[PDB]
């Protein structure tokens, strides 16, 4: 046994100037389950599909939409255990910020710290980059925020976006459906419709997970609320 | 004993929509005066000031390290720090030295950015914050300052009444302390302007 | 990129292939089947049962030491599938994590928390290149006071999940389809029905009638939350009851 | 083990070259165009906005321009998250100098410290280099207004007018032809920047939402760094279009 | 090509590849000759000046280790710098601790202990990554009389009556074998060293092409000045 | 295709070939056997004499790792010696920390986990040895464990490791060792060792014998010279028919 | 913690990384040092003039101390690292010893640093060569050259970088006591040597001069142009009068 | 091939090639013989001269008053190991005020030299040792190898052409135990001579003898002290 990891980078520059490992992590993301984020005028909705491979799976056991703080929520597309690592790190970073400043971390600050961690894994010794893309929602200063953080460590602010399978078509659908001044209920309907575009089979209140962020904070929708929204559609 | 090595006195006071912060100006070593224009009140924003009493070396060190951290904060976040956040940052800085403490007791006076609600607070040398609604004092003549402020302070003072109140409190308190004085500087922070004044004071 | 594309050292270390796959993790999943055994776990309304295949080819082997059933705490049991030494290292890690959780937080670790901890530890192997992932799969059973019986499975990829029923090993696909059929026609599962369902799943996918020395059974119940391994007498009673029907 | 999987990022090639640095420079050449122009009364950065999409939320301050301290700012080209790492390091270096001397750091010293970090990654540690080229604009009491450019190799140089990123060579030819040393004002420098960005961004027409312009000037002994508003860039582009139309009418 | 094997890999013949390659590197060095007589040790090195503009006095292929010990080097001189610094430190350490002069053999042993202290793993940061590319001739006078030792990058050190190192060490060694007898005088040793250097040197041998030094019982390490060099060379 | 070079790499079939190559190193060593009777454990090793220049007892493959625990090894002897040092350290630390003799099952688990720790990394090499641990006590009885290069530890009634382990296991199966005592097991062990030796392939060998049980007051020790000579005579007689 | 051996011996006895660092040196702009009686002159070619570049920021000649300066060829950033280390060493030497460094002392320090980088784990050699000139306390002019391998020598005149072979041939054919009798003649020798390889006839030349007891002096373009005109005038005079 | 560069790589045949190459390193060295009687342990080393004008390389080293060694293979590795053994002997004398038993020292050597055979980027020691010792158990001859295996021997020879010496020792091993010191040394000298070329003979220049005994602290005889042992040697039988 020897606990020393490799000290050389596994992500290096190709002769054409590209870091191919990050592009392959992006391919892993593009093979993931569809995720949608929509920033309404008074909140953000994050909707993902969780279609289990069997009825033997307990749907309630694992969650893909996760709280980071009382005001920040997370969802991902890509590889789930990498996502768990990043969720744990984001919660710890938010807590450290709260310990220093005694106010909840602004969404942009937490996005920056998480993206910094992802960049570290694009450059440090003996590791591969994370194989996930994160959608991060938050409410700060009476304002909703929606960010996407990629495996390279680059983050973007979005009004509405999609990740995972069929995300190009999802983006086209969003940009031909999204408008400003939208309310949170209509954004929830639009997010569920965007999931429905790429969904295969019947969508039920257990096939999808929905989280919302507004002034009251971030919370996961119970399957009963999701069933009500699906009935409305 | 250590906190009294250089002397010094700082006071902050709350007005209706304004704050006041005042400090003595003497720098001295034990009984000997060295200078009479030592800076104890540092701006940490457009409408936010911190006054430091205690060891002069720790006054300067803490002001500079706080400026370090505040500049980094305001570059990472494209906003000005709020007074409560500044108080928390100061408390964290002081508590990092829990067993090797800086010998300063900060006082913070400011207006909320985008809200302009007056905020005052004081911290002990290891960073225990105390927010009040009337006044905070720090330094070597806190008993005299407490007498003056408890007698003279009134709620909802306009900036001119606030200036007179904090001026009289500081002047009569430092007139009764051996190692403070040699002039008083007062800052009045309103939402639209900052007024800095030096008071006519005894020089003995 | 292309289906089954490879570039560089993606077949030797845990780095992404052009399609974004980790081939070493898939190879570890095959290492699980290298062991040649199969285990099934079933959740009842008041119990959870793990039944694993027990094979002792030679009489020189002390049978009492040939077990894939372990107790992690008094109330948490596990069945391991795959490489035996990897399995035992994971069992030791799980026992340590449970003891430390009790020491630090003052109450017994929930089953889902232990599964998540083990899964995090193995995700680390999926992301660091200098070590191989363990070639084993862990199934945990326990009783949570709030939610009843718990069956959780964690795999070499670092993925973990709760199950109504689950299987691991060589014939786990056939076992999963059988359990899907049994759970679709949902009826109230007593302790006896849960044990019989697990045993009949193993016997039907392995295509053999069982004997008390050929299988190993561990249970947790709401009445008795402590993890206990059935002796050959109890297993033979269950087997007789299953054979007559 | 290590030896067979090691990429050997920090070794010389048989021709005396550092391959990883050259490939990082290729990455730089891919990225969005950044331009820097120094005038007599200030200095400016003009960067092509590569995050253009109708669903993108409006940027907080600027996509590619980062304030570094009270007197300096920078623009980046290349890998974005590497640029985030580097800009945080720059802010830390400037504040460390301020803490030590109680004066703002001179621009060249800040550039030199960051370039030393870059060189260290080029020489030892087995890590890949940072894929970022930077433009720096600043003012100090020693040399006034200054423009600097730094590479992934850790080389840096001062310039009157320079460009990095996409089509930077054609932009440099434009600058060589059109820049007039010792006579540039911020108005003429802004006009030159608009014309250069018009040529460099040949595929996409100049619109105020495709470019970001920041100017650094001095007012009352303070340094003012301002990103121009969308309407100001619109007016500059309109003025450039009028200039082009009248120059065509003359010809 | 060169990173396939680690620096501490044995060949199928039982040799460390890197040590063999360093031995090969020494064949590219200039020729040095040491001769041990009963009256002292003489060392002579070809400077091998490449350009007229170079100052030959800046080439130091013979150095004083201690007042009683000198060292001639061949191969890669920059590598020899650290070994020589270690030798000087060890002699001064021995003087500090025991108030006496270190013997030539113990100094050579101390320097040879460094030859194989290279590796990639299980090392402190900055530790030697490869063997030294130098061969050393230590010439000294201790209580056992005048002694000459040869050290090579394998870490083997041997006592020698006369030895040549460098590019022409084979022909020079054959010449040494015929020329050298036990009762040789130091003047004859110096003359024979210069004769063999003249034979093997590609350039003509004058007072600036060579370094020559002697250690004698009762006289410290003495580097021959160019006037003394011309005194010796005038009749060759 | 380059999948067999590190213990930190899985082959596409799910195999770690470096551990299998270490096992092959074990399969080439000479045979050691252990037999667990009702009142003890007996170890017998066929120690090949490679040179007549060697002394008797050179390169012994039986170790005392604790007062009550003996060790029989096969494979790379230097690896086996380092593992015996590891086992001694584990036993001594257990006594220091918990205040009594380490149970054999616990010692086997600890050493097996130490062995398994060398099958995960490219920075180390799997051990090229397998071994048996034997112990006896009144409270725990007789116990015989076997550990292989992968780190798998199992309890046995009889065990063979080395070149001829299948033939040795066949010979062991013919024994009613559950009711036998150490006295007659020693003869049976010597007979099995003499049977599985190949005089043509290997010229000469010494017969190393040790035991632990109620006969030795729960102390692992070399079998005394009288019993060893009697067992050797009986084995030689059994060879002749 | 990266502990790879980067510089290793090849089967023919070569250190390929050192040879590649030397090839990196050979691609640098030409640098020439000439040591005179009362003056030391350094001159560096500028491979191209960008016409938009601030000259002060890209100078290849820098002062290590009051009495010591150096030019370099090869990689600019490696040169910056080496120069900063030498400057720290010069200050520390002024502290621990109450005198300034000799040129040979700081040359020895630079050479040993380069050698350390040829024989330590996890790092490649420096890709620069240095010309170090100065005056000792005795007032003796000194000129030294260091290379990536860690070897250093003293020279009357030397050239490093690209085209250094032709410049060294010219200096061997031209360096003489009469050719360095005055400071102007020494400077003209440096400029003539540079003109053997540079294009555009003296606009691509940076020249620095160190005199005894005086700080480093950099010639502005006016002085360089005046010297170039003097050199061309002398060429014309020799051609016409002799032919 | 792909299996013969690293000491951590098992070959598909169950061998480690780097260890065997270090064994070859030992086999390249000059021969040395060690043997013991009831009361004495003798090492006789054939020294080799690089050139005609060089001294013959030292082969016999002092470890402690009761322990000496002779080396084959890489000399610098042998110096490392000799320093380690000397430090162990001094530690034993410091802590227990008793000479370290020889077999315990050999076990320490085996433990120390096994470690680099399992760790990546390490190499085996390329030295074989003959260890002559005397302690409470009498005289001892031990042989240590690059594989970290060690052997307790009646007699042994290692180095180049050592098989002839081993054959001679096989022949006279029965005689060795009752030999007196001179006869034992002469047996060792004949065994060493069996490894020589036809032209070469044993001389006071190329023979080194180390002796340890019951009342005799370990002593080395090099040039002129060897002559009494060389006197009386019959000419080579041929």
């Amino acid at each position: 046994m020897a606990e020393r990891g490799y000290s050389f980078s596994l992500t290096t520059f190709s002769p054409s100037g590209k870091l191919v490992q990050i592009e392959y992590a992006l391919a892993a993301v593009a093979g993931g389950a569809p995720s949608v984020g929509i920033k309404a005028a008074n909140g953000v909705v994050l909707a993902t599909e969780k279609k289990q491979k069997s009825i033997l799976y307990d749907e309630r056991s694992v969650h893909k939409v996760e709280p980071i703080t009382k005001h920040i929520g997370l969802v991902y597309s890509g590889m789930g255990p990498d996502y768990r690592v990043l969720v744990h790190r984001a919660r710890k970073l938010a807590q450290q910020y709260y310990l220093v400043y005694q106010e909840p971390i602004p969404t942009a600050q937490l996005v920056q710290r998480v993206a910094s961690v992802m960049q570290e894994y694009t450059q440090s010794g003996g590791v591969r980059p994370f194989g996930v893309s994160l959608l991060i929602c938050g409410w700060n200063e009476g304002r909703p925020y929606l960010f996407q953080s990629d495996p390279s460590g680059a983050y973007f602010a979005w009004k509405a976006t999609a990740m995972g399978k069929n995300y190009v078509n999802g983006k086209t659908f969003l940009e031909k459906r999204y408008n400003e001044d939208l309310e949170l209920e209509d954004a929830i309907h639009t997010a569920i419709l965007t999931l429905k575009e790429s969904f295969e089979g019947q969508m039920t209140e257990d096939n999808i997970e929905v989280g919302i962020c507004n002034e009251a904070g971030f919370r996961r929708l119970t399957p009963t609320e999701v069933k009500d929204y699906l009935a409305a559609i | 004993s250590i906190m009294s090595y250089n002397g010094g006195a700082v006071m902050a006071m709350k007005g209706k929509n304004c704050v006041a912060i005042a400090a003595d100006r003497r720098f001295g070593i034990q009984a000997q005066m060295v200078t009479t224009d030592f800076q104890k009140i540092f701006p940490m924003g457009d409408r936010l000031y911190i006054g430091l009493a205690g060891l002069a070396t720790d006054v300067q060190t803490v002001a500079q390290r706080l400026k370090f951290r505040l500049n980094l904060y305001e570059l990472k976040e494209g906003r000005q720090i709020k007074p409560y956040t500044l108080m928390s940052m100061v408390a964290n800085l002081l508590y990092e030295k829990r067993f090797g403490p800086y010998y300063t007791e900060p006082v913070i006076a400011g207006l909320d950015p985008k809200t302009f609600k007056p905020f005052i607070c004081s911290l002990d040398l290891i960073g225990c914050p105390m927010v009040t609604d009337d006044f905070v004092v720090s330094g070597t003549c806190t008993e005299q300052m407490y007498g003056m402020c408890e007698s003279l302070w009134e709620p909802n003072m306009d900036p001119e009444h606030l200036f007179e109140t904090i001026s009289q409190a500081m002047l009569n308190a430092v007139d009764r302390d051996a190692v403070s004085g040699m002039g008083v500087i007062v800052h009045i922070i309103e939402k639209d302007k900052i007024t800095t004044r030096t008071l006519k004071a005894r020089m003995d | 990129m292309s289906r089954g594309s490879s570039a560089g050292f993606d077949r030797h270390i845990t780095i992404f292939s052009p399609e974004g796959r980790l081939y070493q993790v898939e190879y570890a999943f095959k290492a699980i089947n290298q062991g040649g055994l199969t285990s099934v776990a079933v959740r009842g309304k008041d119990c959870a049962v793990i039944v694993t295949q027990k094979k002792v080819p030679d009489k020189l082997l002390d049978s009492s030491t040939v077990t894939h059933l372990f107790k992690i705490t008094e109330n948490i049991g596990c069945v391991m599938t795959g490489m035996t030494a990897d399995s035992r290292s994971q069992v030791q890690r799980a026992r340590y994590e449970a003891a430390n959780w009790k020491y630090k937080y003052g109450y017994e670790i929930p089953v889902d928390m232990l599964c998540k901890r083990i899964a995090d530890i193995s995700q680390v192997y999926t992301q660091n290149a200098e070590m191989r992932p363990l070639g084993c799969c862990m199934i945990l059973i326990g009783i949570d006071e709030e939610q009843g019986p718990q069956v959780y499975k964690c795999d070499p990829a670092g993925y973990y999940c709760g199950f109504k029923a689950t299987a691991a090993g060589v014939k786990q696909t056939e076992s999963t389809s059988f359990l899907e059929k049994k759970v679709k026609k949902k009826f109230d599962w007593t302790f006896e029905q849960t044990v019989e369902t697990a045993i009949t799943c193993l016997s039907t996918v392995l295509s053999i009638d069982f004997k008390p020395s050929e299988i190993e059974v561990g249970v947790v119940t709401v009445e008795n939350p402590k993890f206990r391994i059935l002796t050959e007498a109890e297993i033979d009673a269950h087997l007789v009851a299953l054979a007559e029907r | 083990m290590s030896r067979r999987y090691d990429s050997r990022t920090t070794i010389f090639s048989p021709e005396g070259r550092l391959y990883q640095v050259e490939y990082a420079m290729e990455a730089i050449g891919h990225a969005g165009t950044c331009l820097g122009i120094l005038a007599n009364d200030g200095v400016l950065l003009a960067a092509e906005r590569r995050n253009i999409h109708k669903l993108l939320d409006e940027v907080f301050f600027s996509e590619k321009i980062y304030k570094l301290n009270e007197d300096m700012a920078c623009s980046v080209a290349g890998i974005t998250s590497d640029a985030n790492v580097l800009t945080n390091e720059l802010r830390l270096i400037a504040q460390r100098y301020l803490l030590q001397y109680q004066e703002p750091i001179p621009c060249e010293q800040l550039v030199t410290a960051l370039c030393d970090i870059k060189q260290a990654y080029t020489q030892f540690g087995g890590k890949r280099p940072f894929g970022v080229s930077l433009l720096y604009i600043g003012w100090d009491k020693h040399y006034g207004f200054q423009l600097y450019q730094s590479d992934p190799s850790g080389n840096y140089g001062g310039w009157k007018a320079t460009c990095i990123g996409n089509n930077s060579a054609a932009a440099v030819s434009m600058l060589k032809q059109d820049y007039k040393e010792g006579e540039m004002t911020l108005k003429s420098a802004l006009a030159l920047a608009i014309k250069v960005l018009n040529k460099t961004m040949d595929v996409s027409k100049l619109s105020a939402e495709k470019v970001e312009i920041a100017t650094l000037t001095r007012e009352n002994g303070k340094t003012v760094i301002r990103v121009l508003k969308q309407k100001e860039v619109e007016q500059l582009i309109k003025k450039h279009e009028e200039e082009e139309a009248k120059a065509e009418r003359e010809k | 090509s060169e990173y396939d094997r680690g620096v501490n890999t044995f060949s199928p013949e039982g040799r460390l590849f890197q040590v063999e390659y360093a031995i090969e590197a020494i064949k590219l060095g200039s020729t040095a000759i040491g001769i041990q007589t009963s009256e002292g040790v003489c060392l002579a090195v070809e400077k091998r000046i490449t350009s007229p503009l170079m100052e030959p006095s800046s080439i130091e292929k013979i150095v004083e280790i201690d007042a009683h010990i000198g060292c001639a080097m061949s191969g890669l001189i920059a590598d020899a710098k650290t070994l020589i610094d270690k030798a000087r430190v060890e002699t001064q350490n021995h003087w500090f601790t025991y108030n006496e002069t270190m013997t030539v053999e113990s100094v050579t042993q101390a320097v040879s202990n460094l030859a194989l202290q290279f590796g990639e793993e299980d090392a402190d940061p900055g530790a030697m990554s490869r063997p030294f590319g130098v061969a050393l001739l230590f010439g000294g006078v201790d209580e056992k009389g005048p002694q000459l030792f040869h050290m090579d990058p394998s870490g083997t050190f041997v006592q020698c009556d006369a030895r040549a190192i460098g590019s022409a060490s084979e022909g020079a060694q054959s010449s040494l074998q015929e020329v050298y007898h036990k009762s040789m005088t130091l003047k004859e040793a110096i003359k024979s060293s210069l004769i063999i250097l003249k034979q093997v040197m590609e350039e003509k041998l004058n007072a600036t092409n060579i370094e020559l030094a002697t250690v004698q019982p009762g006289q410290n390490f003495h580097m021959f000045t160019k006037e003394e060099l011309e005194e010796v060379i005038k009749d060759i | 295709t380059g999948y067999d070079l590190s213990a930190s790499t899985f082959s596409p079939d799910g195999r770690v070939f470096q551990v299998e190559y270490a096992m092959k190193a074990v399969e080439n060593s000479s045979t050691a056997i252990g037999i667990r009777c009702k009142d003890g454990v007996v170890f017998g090793v066929e120690k090949l004499v490679l040179s007549k220049l060697y002394e008797e007892g050179s390169n012994k493959r039986l170790f005392n790792v604790d007062r009550h625990v003996g060790m029989a090894v096969a494979g790379l002897l230097a690896d086996a010696r380092s593992l015996a040092d590891i086992a001694r350290e584990e036993a001594s630390n257990f006594r220091s920390n918990f205040g009594y003799n380490i149970p054999l099952k616990h010692l086997a688990d600890r050493v097996a986990m130490y062995v398994h720790a060398y099958t995960l990394y490219s920075a180390v090499r799997p051990f090229g040895c397998s071994f048996m641990l034997g112990s006896y006590s009144v409270n725990d009885g007789a116990q015989l464990y076997m550990i292989d290069p992968s780190g798998v530890s199992y309890g046995y009634w009889g065990c063979a490791i080395g070149k001829a382990r299948q033939a040795a296991k066949t010979e062991i199966e013919k024994l009613q060792m559950k009711e036998m005592t150490c006295r007659d097991v020693v003869k049976e062990v010597a007979k099995i060792i003499y049977i599985v030796h190949d005089e043509v392939k290997d010229k000469a060998f010494e017969l190393e014998l040790s035991w632990v049980g109620e006969i030795t007051n729960g102390r692992h020790e070399i079998v005394p010279k009288d019993v060893r000579e009697e067992a050797e005579k009986y084995a030689k007689e059994s060879l002749k028919e | 913690s990266y502990d790879r051996a980067i510089t290793v011996f090849s089967p023919d006895g070569h250190l390929f990384q050192v040879e590649y660092a030397q090839e990196a040196v050979k691609k640098g702009s030409t640098a020439v040092g000439v040591r005179g009686k009362d003056i030391v002159v350094l001159g560096v070619e500028k491979k191209s003039v960008a016409k938009l570049q601030d000259e002060r920021t890209v100078r290849k000649i820098c002062a290590l101390d009051d009495n010591v300066c150096m030019a370099f060829a090869g990689l600019t950033a490696d040169a910056r690292i080496v120069i900063n280390r030498a400057r720290v060493e010069c200050q520390s030497h002024r502290l621990t010893v109450e005198d300034p460094v000799t040129v040979e002392y700081i040359t020895r320090y630079i050479a040993s640093l380069k050698q350390r980088y040829t024989q330590s784990n996890g790092r490649r050699p420096f890709g620069i060569s240095a010309l170090i000139v100065g005056f000792d306390f005795d007032g003796t002019p000194r000129l030294y050259q260091t290379d990536p391998s860690g070897t250093y020598h003293a020279w009357k005149a030397n050239a490093i970088g690209r085209g250094a072979k032709s410049v060294r041939e010219f200096l061997e054919k031209n360096y003489t006591d009469e050719a360095i009798e005055t400071d102007d003649l020494t400077i003209k020798l440096v400029i003539k040597a540079l003109l053997e390889v540079v294009q555009s006839g003296g606009k691509n030349i940076e020249l620095a001069v160190m005199r005894r007891d005086q700080p480093l002096k950099i010639l502005n373009p006016e002085e360089i142009e005046k010297y170039v005109a003097e050199i061309e005038k002398e060429k014309e005079e020799n051609e016409k009068k002799k032919q | 091939n792909q299996y013969d560069n690293d000491v951590t790589v098992w070959s598909p045949q169950g061998r480690i090639h780097q260890i065997e190459y270090a064994m070859e390193a030992v086999k390249q060295g000059s021969a040395t013989v060690g043997l013991k009687s009831k009361t004495h342990a003798v090492l006789v080393a054939l020294k080799r001269a690089q050139s005609e004008l060089a001294a013959h390389q030292k082969k016999i080293l002092h470890v402690d008053n009761h322990i000496g060694i002779s080396i084959a293979g890489l000399t610098a590795d042998a110096r490392l190991l000799c320093n380690f053994m000397r430090q162990e002997c001094l530690d034993s004398r410091f802590v227990f005020d008793r000479p370290l038993p020889v077999s315990r020292l050999v076990s320490l050597i085996g433990s120390k030299t096994q470690i680099p055979t399992q760790r990546y980027g390490r190499r085996p020691y390329g030295v074989g040792l003959l260890i002559a010792g005397y302690d409470d158990m009498g005289p001892h001859i031990f042989q240590t190898c690059p594989s970290a295996n060690y052997f307790d021997c009646r007699a042994m020879s290692i180095g180049a052409r050592s098989q002839s010496a081993r054959t001679y020792l096989e022949r006279h091993m029965s005689e060795f135990m009752e030999c007196n010191l001179n006869e034992l040394v002469k047996h060792g000298l004949r065994a060493l001579r069996e490894t020589l070329p036809a032209e070469q003979d044993l001389t006071t220049k190329n023979v080194s003898i180390g002796i340890v005994g019951k009342d005799l602290e370990f002593t080395i005889y090099d040039d002129d002290d060897v002559s009494p042992f060389l006197e009386g040697l019959e000419e080579r039988p041929q």
